């Protein structure tokens, strides 16, 4: 989706819309719904999130917590163009991206788009938190100069 | 000519009005530029890309 | 129509001594600024004392 | 022992807008009460705007009615700008019937025993033939803020307009020095509001 | 908060109009309306006084048209066989 | 003098150079070329001819 | 066999079929959501078994086994709207259903009214021309509107340019009469006929949804000089910087 | 079609050791309930299945009462006696209505009611 | 409208084909959201084919980019119009100008 600013965020977290969050995290929500006992079969859970009842948003704020995502600008040239954030849910339809991090992506806000990817397995969540987190990329790998310079 | 037309209305000559703030209710220093710009909506909407 | 989200101090996390941090919720989509600004301007000067 | 503000003068200089006046005030409280009451008056005041319209021979709001030179969408915008007071009800249904060449003003609505139109010269649409007549039902209700159509219709003949339940337009306070009281370093808060006629100014400052 | 609150304490029988309507306003089938007009039933207040057994004696009124009349009267909160004292009002006796 | 829809809302106009040739009909390439194409004119001149 | 566009369909609850008419096509004006049914089309048919109770359909309904499977082509989500216009095109030979005959009667009625108003409006202009000519030269101030209006030619007037002009207008009027006859016959032919279509298609239903997209954080606005921008926050009215008159920017 | 009703009744009677009569009474109740759901008004409905053909007639019925509270299900004694002079308070007036087409909806309702009666009698 | 234009808006609006330019001037007779009827002046008029023109406007229909190509009538009733003049504004037009 299209990116936008949201300057209240920290460099480790980014805004991610509720509609994209409920679509990307359908199996985690299914697993959470089946754990509580609200439903029985898988079909029931797919009808629940197809209807989007009042109880799946608390389920969604349970799975988003402590689960990083890989934001990616479309012309990725160096390794600072894939960085992992923690989602903060957004009423809206636009990815809110912390401004300092923009100087790493070469991302202005003149109509730019970014892709989100979900680390599924557990080793991938740990690689997103321990190697690819946006707090971990504060120096450019080409030299010693900081890449989270205020723009 | 823009200055002489801003003098026909009772607007300030430099084009800049001092503006208060909405949150704090206290004045912005160094008066700012207001006016009318003719802005266009483009059809790169966000509920067609998301 | 005169029924708003009446708020409350959910916690007073008084950090260390001679220092507190009081959080209030929930307020309307615009009343956090007016109560913060009203309490900020009154505490700054109006509040009396001796020195 | 702080001096307390009391309303002193309500200068109804025109029919829409007035200039209420607070006196007296210690220094610092002028901007505080000014910004506070401005932000409350612009934020949430009870207005009386319109919600549903049902024109008679109109299925959907994108159609056209035979004999009126505006679309049904433009009639919905002109009814969205309708400035109306209600007195003793939650919601109310107004009825409009008009036939003949010329405008359909806002004074052609069959008024109930409590609904009061505050600007009867408001044009809605223009009928443009000898036998071509509109006949609509308008639904006007109380509210607070801006409640659009996307958040909140059962038959196909209802038409939902957006609802701008907000009576005020422009609230400007101007603090100034006070001399009525012999004591100096006192202030006067003069608030010029801008109502659309649906709210009394002292009632507005009292609700704020 | 105490200072700011102390700085604000100087501010803070009538015939139902439905009975007077013509029977044609009930959106009845063309058959039911014409059967009622043939018996000189012009107003909703005239219809509401007639019993179900009286309406079934009306020429050409079938069981289906009687059910339609009941369903329509019930949609308006009216029932067949209500006695109205002082019907018709003197305002209707001159048409 | 002004046309009657130019007495509705006459646009204020700055500008100093007095014009001598008004803007031509902006779609003359398409229309003039295709009128040159299909038009009853022999001597092997029209498109089809 | 061919497909079915009719609303005779199992599985679908009344909650789906309340927004369709008795012949599958959605109404004109029904404000739909993302994922309702606009045109009902029982078509994906693989294999479905029949219990004694499903076999009993042969007795009252008459259908052998209700095709072979049961599923109504339902549509996806993402967009709201209001159905403003429905077109139905029928390859010739195929039975028109009741709504295609409704659209045919509707367009017959519209084209009938439109050509009749062409004749009435141009006849009104022609009679206004006759009144404008007969101001002079044998004028009848009272005798003009005693007789029916279609005979405004045999009044007292010699062989001049005016009787020549009334003869030319009579030529124009009879031309409009016979032209209206032949053009209404040709327009009934154009509405009534079928249309040549794709190889092996019965009927095409086209539905026009009319979404109204407002504005939100994420749209792109720009001036006329290259100052682009994604609109980032839709603030309230109060937070805006205002000036010493009162108006917010 | 016809002979298929007999074959279904015989198959179900033999497999579930159940009286054919109890299966038909339940199918009649199932079809009456399926019919009631097609009308916007609350009507009373009787269905009768012919035991030889498998053909079925659907009747709308009204209870004969002194005072009508539900015009969709009740008829006055005076109106009932206009159709049949032999009727008393508590009898039923019956009109033949269009029998519901046996679609997969009625088929599913019939299957559910059969499975319920099979369970009730297996339990007995 | 543009408050700050270049005067080139009327050429782009009229010389395109989204507005309903009058062919022969005269007096308007019947305005409607569907149609517009011009009565042709006598000093512009053919001797035969008596002639009052009917402009059937193009109401809400689909463009190629899924916009809404509408035409709204902008003339009053009884109003004179000249030859070469706008009668019905189109999409993104206003009184014959160009309002994007
Ligand atoms: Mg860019």
């Amino acid at each position: 989706s299209v990116i936008t600013v949201g300057p209240y965020l920290r460099l480790h977290q980014c805004g991610l819309p509720k509609k994209m969050a409920l679509e990307l995290f359908k199996p985690f929500i299914y697993g959470k719904l089946e754990l509580r006992g609200l439903a029985t079969t898988i079909k029931a859970a797919k009808k629940m999130v197809e209807r989007e009842e009042a109880v799946v948003w608390d389920i969604l704020d349970e799975v988003i917590r402590e689960h990083p995502v890989l934001l990616n600008r479309a012309p990725t040239l160096h390794r600072l163009g894939i960085q992992a954030f923690e989602p903060v849910l957004i009423e809206g339809k636009a990815i809110q991206l912390h401004p300092l991090v923009c100087a790493a992506y070469n991302a202005d806000f003149d109509g730019d788009q970014m892709a989100v990817h979900v680390p599924l397995t557990l080793e991938a969540q740990l690689e997103a938190r321990a190697l690819m987190m946006s707090t971990n990329n504060i120096l450019s790998p080409a030299n010693g100069e900081p890449i989270i310079v205020p723009s | 000519e823009i200055k002489e037309l801003l003098k026909l209305g009772d607007l300030p000559t430099s084009g800049q009005i001092r503006l208060y703030d909405g949150r704090t209710g206290e004045q912005f220093e160094r008066p700012v530029t207001v006016g009318y710009m003719y802005m266009l909506k483009l059809n790169h909407l966000v509920d067609d890309k998301m | 129509v005169t029924e708003f989200l009446k708020p409350r101090l959910v916690d007073i996390e008084q950090v260390s001594s001679t220092h507190a941090k009081v959080t209030l919720e929930p307020l309307e989509r615009g009343f956090g600024h007016t109560l913060g600004n009203a309490l900020r301007r009154i505490l700054l000067s109006s509040m009396p004392g001796c020195a | 022992e702080f001096l307390k503000p009391r309303l002193v003068d309500i200068e109804q200089v025109s029919s829409t807008h007035a200039k209420v006046t607070l006196e007296p005030l210690e220094r610092g409280f002028g901007h505080t009460l000014g910004n506070a009451l401005r932000r409350i008056l612009l934020s949430s005041m009870p207005g009386c705007a319109v919600t549903e319209v049902e024109i008679d021979g109109v299925l959907h709001e994108y159609s056209t009615k035979e004999g009126v030179q505006e679309d049904i969408l433009e009639i919905l915008l002109n009814l969205k700008g309708l400035a109306v007071r209600v007195q003793g009800k939650d919601e109310v249904i107004l009825t409009l019937n008009k036939s003949g060449i010329g405008p359909v003003t806002a004074a052609d609505i069959t008024h109930d025993g409590d609904v009061e139109i505050v600007k009867p010269q408001h044009v809605i649409c223009h009928l443009t033939d000898e036998n071509a007549s509109i006949s609509m039902r308008i639904k006007v209700q109380r509210g607070r803020g801006y409640v659009p159509a996307s958040t909140r219709e059962r038959p196909i003949g209802r038409l939902l307009v957006d609802a701008c339940y907000s009576p005020v337009e422009r609230i400007a306070y101007n603090v100034e020095a006070a001399r009525v009281e012999q004591r100096t370093d006192l202030d006067k808060l003069v608030i010029e509001m801008e109502t659309n006629g649906t709210i009394d100014p002292e009632e507005a400052i009292r609700r704020a | 908060a105490t200072i700011l609150a102390e700085q604000l304490e100087a501010f803070v029988p009538e015939f139902d109009p439905i009975l007077l309507r013509p029977v044609d306003d009930l959106e009845l089938t063309v058959r039911s309306a014409n059967c009622l007009k043939a018996e000189a039933i012009h107003y909703i207040g005239d219809l509401v006084q007639r019993t179900e057994v009286e309406l079934l004696k009306t020429p050409n009124l079938g069981k289906k048209s009687l059910t339609e009349i009941k369903d329509v009267l019930a949609s308006r909160g009216l029932s067949l066989g209500m006695r109205l004292e002082n019907w018709p009002p003197a305002s209707i006796a001159d048409e | 003098v002004y046309s009657y829809t130019e007495k509705k809302r006459i646009r204020k106009d700055f500008g100093k150079r007095p014009q001598v040739l008004d803007v031509p009909y902006l779609l003359s390439i398409q229309l003039d070329s295709f009128q040159k194409f299909i038009e009853q004119d022999p001597e092997g001149q029209y498109g089809l001819e | 066999g061919p497909e079915e566009i009719t609303a005779d369909i199992p599985n679908v609850g009344e909650a789906a079929l309340s927004k369709l008419d008795e012949s599958g096509i959605v109404y004109i004006g029904a404000e739909v959501t993302g994922g309702d049914i606009l045109v009902g089309k029982v078509t994906p048919k693989g294999e479905t078994q029949l219990t004694p109770e499903e076999k009993l359909l042969r007795a009252i309904f008459g259908e052998k086994a209700s095709d072979v499977k049961d599923s109504s082509l339902r549509v996806p989500n993402g967009v709201s709207g209001t159905v403003i216009d429905v077109q139905v095109f029928t390859r010739d030979g195929v039975e028109k259903d009741k709504r295609a005959l409704e659209i045919e009667e509707m367009q017959l009625k519209q084209a009938k009214k439109d050509l009749s108003e062409e004749l009435q409006i141009l006849e009104a202009g022609l009679f206004s021309r006759i009144r404008a000519v007969l101001v002079a030269g044998g004028v009848e101030a009272e005798k003009l509107d005693k007789l029916p209006r279609d005979r405004w030619l045999e009044l007292g007037l010699t062989d001049e340019e005016k009787q020549n002009q009334l003869e030319q207008l009579a030529e124009q009027y009879d031309e409009l009469k016979h032209e209206f006859e032949k053009k209404l016959e040709a327009k009934r032919r154009k509405i009534t006929q079928g249309d040549d279509l794709a190889p092996g298609v019965l009927k095409i239903v086209k539905v026009y949804l009319a979404v109204k997209r407002r504005i939100q954080p994420g749209d792109k606005m720009a001036g006329r000089h290259g100052n682009k921008g994604v609109i980032s926050k839709i603030n309230p009215i109060e937070d805006m910087p205002y000036d010493e008159n009162g108006t917010p920017v | 079609m016809n002979k298929e009703i007999l074959a279904v009744v015989e198959a179900v009677s033999n497999e579930k050791a159940l009286p054919r009569e109890k299966i038909f009474e339940a199918l009649e109740s199932a079809l009456a309930t399926a019919t009631k759901k097609k009308y916007e008004q609350e009507i009373d409905v009787r269905v009768q299945i012919d035991r030889k053909s498998g053909d079925f007639d659907t009747f709308r019925r009204w209870l004969v009462v002194d005072e009508v509270t539900q015009p969709t299900k009740e008829i006055t004694l005076e109106a009932a006696r206009y159709e049949d002079e032999s009727l008393n308070l508590g009898d039923y007036v019956e009109d033949q209505i269009e029998s519901v087409t046996f679609d997969r909806i009625t088929t599913q309702t019939a299957k559910q009611v059969i499975v319920q009666k099979v369970r009730e009698a297996e339990r007995a | 409208k543009p408050l700050v234009g270049t005067g080139m808006e009327r050429a782009v609006a009229v010389d395109s084909g989204v507005t309903a330019v009058a062919k022969r001037g005269g007096v308007v007779q019947y305005v409607d959201a569907s149609r517009i009827v011009i009565k042709v002046n006598e000093d512009e008029m053919y001797p035969g084919e008596a002639g009052i023109d009917i402009y059937n406007l193009t109401k809400y229909t689909r463009s190629n980019q899924n916009t809404c190509i509408n035409q709204m009538p902008c003339v009053s009733l009884g109003e004179p119009v000249e030859r070469g003049d706008v009668l019905a504004d189109g999409p993104s037009t206003d009184l014959g100008e160009l309002a994007l």
